């Protein structure tokens, strides 16, 4: 594939910082979505 | 020196990772989510009325080096730092908040109230703790009010002879500097586990985006921004390498890659979401070495002279959705103290 094709369909983690403070705001790691 | 949230901003990093760290030693095999800023600020506001040893475990378990830094500045840290997110953005809302909610017989020592009034701007609310019911109700709102209504049953027991409750929000709504398109969102497989495949939308671009891939941490990265004055990042691991990743970062790590806006062509298919996570989080932040305010030797002494008191639950909760628009998040926090 061109371009690749990065396909986040297993578990995966991330994060949402705050861009000025540079904090840390949310952290979380999805394993299964469908469970709520 | 300058705005001095850099100051405490890595420390709440790399409490972040741990604490991550904890909850996911806990069970392979679950959702995580929660909010670091938000149960932090709490132990923080917190501190300032405990005293002794109780006080310095809960810093000393945030990260934070009290040799190298005067526990006077930290608390400054963070006066700046919930002053400059809930600074007003004309794109994005993030908004958060502090409350107090003391049984009306409680006579503070008064220097602790200002202390939170100031530092961490935090407000104040006057309670009978004997009609449990609408308490329980009284506090529940204020956290719905807060997270606009994303989470309304943060206090679902709420103790007979409690004393008073520290209580702590945030609420996040940002948009994609450049969203989906939601008709290229198509229904794709998601394998959770090595056994388990399940059905997931799966929101798709083709386009020029800011990722690439570490040998170092086995993995692709994507960072994500909004409309607004902030970013998030996904940290998709190669296979098998996902405990690999998790253990391997750091908050360099973390900066390094926001100095980056370089850019690269690529196919991104990512879920579309809505996720929870409900934590009591005595017991993992026991591991994260902040144990004696939840027993008998605890020391609120800051607080109040009256009686002896203790935490007696720690709760977080976060819920999160991201869609192709955007995400929407929230988080809360509640600490509950009582005599011992
Ligand atoms: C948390 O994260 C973990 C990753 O570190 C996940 O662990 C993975 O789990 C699977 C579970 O099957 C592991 O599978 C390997 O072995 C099985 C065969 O052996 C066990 O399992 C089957 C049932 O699944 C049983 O029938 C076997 O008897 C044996 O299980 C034990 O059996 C007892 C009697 O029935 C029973 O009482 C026990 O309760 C039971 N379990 C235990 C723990 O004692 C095999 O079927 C798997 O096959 C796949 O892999 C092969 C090699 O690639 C491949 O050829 C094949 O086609 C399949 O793809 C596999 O060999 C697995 O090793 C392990 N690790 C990894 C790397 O995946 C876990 O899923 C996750 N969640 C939880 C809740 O733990
Ligand atoms: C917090 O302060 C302590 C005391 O200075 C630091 O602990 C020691 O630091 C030296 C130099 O790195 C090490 O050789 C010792 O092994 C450390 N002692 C222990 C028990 O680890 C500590 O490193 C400081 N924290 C940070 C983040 O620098
Ligand atoms: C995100 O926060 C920044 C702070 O770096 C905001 O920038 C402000 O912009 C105005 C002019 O529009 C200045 O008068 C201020 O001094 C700036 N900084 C601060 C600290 O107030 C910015 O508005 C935010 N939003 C976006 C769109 O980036």
């Amino acid at each position: 594939s061109i371009p690749p094709e990065v396909k986040f369909n297993k578990p995966f983690v991330f994060l949402m910082i705050e861009q000025n403070t540079k904090s840390p705001l949310f952290m979380g790691k999805v394993v299964n979505p469908t469970q709520k | 020196d300058h705005p001095t949230f850099n100051k405490i901003t890595p420390n709440l990093a790399e409490f972040a990772f741990s604490l991550y760290r904890q909850l996911a030693h806990q069970s392979n095999s679950t959702n995580i989510f929660f909010s670091p800023v938000s149960i932090a600020t709490a132990f923080a506001m917190l501190s300032l009325g405990t005293k002794a040893d109780t006080h310095d475990e809960i810093l000393e378990g945030l990260n934070f080096n009290l040799t190298e830094i005067p526990e006077a500045q930290i608390h400054e840290g963070f006066q700046e730092l919930l002053r400059t997110l809930n600074q007003p953005d004309s794109q994005l809302q993030l908004t958060t908040g502090n409350g107090l909610f003391l049984s009306e017989g409680l006579k503070l020592v008064d220097k602790f109230l200002e202390d939170v009034k100031k530092l961490y701007h935090s407000e104040a609310f006057t309670v009978n703790f004997g009609d449990t019911e609408e308490a329980k109700k009284q506090i529940n709102d204020y956290v719905e009010k807060g997270t606009q209504g994303k989470i309304v049953d943060l206090v679902k027991e709420l103790d007979r002879d409690t004393v008073f409750a520290l209580v702590n929000y945030i609420f996040f709504k940002g948009k994609w500097e450049r969203p989906f398109e939601v008709k290229d969102t198509e229904e794709e497989d998601f394998h959770v586990d090595q056994v388990t495949t399940v059905k997931v939308p799966m929101m798709k671009r083709l386009g020029m985006f800011n990722i690439q891939h570490c040998k170092k941490l086995s993995s692709w990265v994507l960072l994500m921004k909004y409309l607004g004055n902030a970013t998030a990042i996904f940290f998709l691991p190669d296979e098998g390498k996902l405990q690999h990743l998790e253990n391997e970062l750091t908050h360099d790590i973390i900066t390094k890659f926001l100095e980056n806006e370089d850019r690269r062509s690529a196919s991104l298919h990512l879920p579309k979401l809505s996720i929870t996570g409900t934590y009591d989080l005595k017991s993992v932040l026991g591991q994260l070495g902040i144990t004696k305010v939840f027993s008998n030797g605890a020391d609120l002494s800051g607080v109040t002279e009256e009686a002896p008191l203790k935490l007696s639950k720690a709760v977080h909760k976060a819920v999160l959705t991201i869609d192709e628009k955007g995400t929407e998040a929230a988080g809360a926090m509640f600490l509950e103290a009582i005599p011992m």
